[PDB]
């Protein structure tokens, strides 16, 4: 029968979409991790600037 | 995290100049304190000098 090759025809596209759709939800997830990570990474570089003037200001005032 | 890094910065920068004002006047009393034995003979260096 015509209506056996149909059948394998959808199935076969809605996986091919499901597992695209897998791998832009899990690479959205990758570089968002990698996001946030490098936002309190840049986080720790602006404190130790900001104590290092700092400690050496008040030093040179006293 | 800035917020509780900004203040903690400022109680330390105030620690620090506190200790500073100490050792400076008790240093300040340790410059006179060795003056003021040693005194008579600056004068006697001095006045031996303007005399001539």
């Amino acid at each position: 029968k015509l209506e056996a090759i149909l059948s394998q025809e959808v199935e076969a596209e809605i996986q091919a979409l499901l597992q695209e759709a897998e791998a832009k939800a899990e690479a959205v997830k990758r570089e968002a991790e990698e996001k946030a990570k490098a936002l309190l990474q840049a986080r720790e570089r602006a404190l130790e600037a900001q104590y290092r003037a700092a400690l050496r200001r008040a030093e040179s005032a006293g | 995290l800035e917020a509780q890094y900004r203040e903690r910065e400022r109680a330390e920068t105030e620690a620090l100049l506190a200790r500073y004002r100490e050792r400076a006047e008790a240093e300040a009393k340790a410059v006179r304190e060795k003056a003021m034995a040693r005194l008579d003979e600056a004068v006697a260096l001095v006045l031996k000098e303007v005399l001539p």
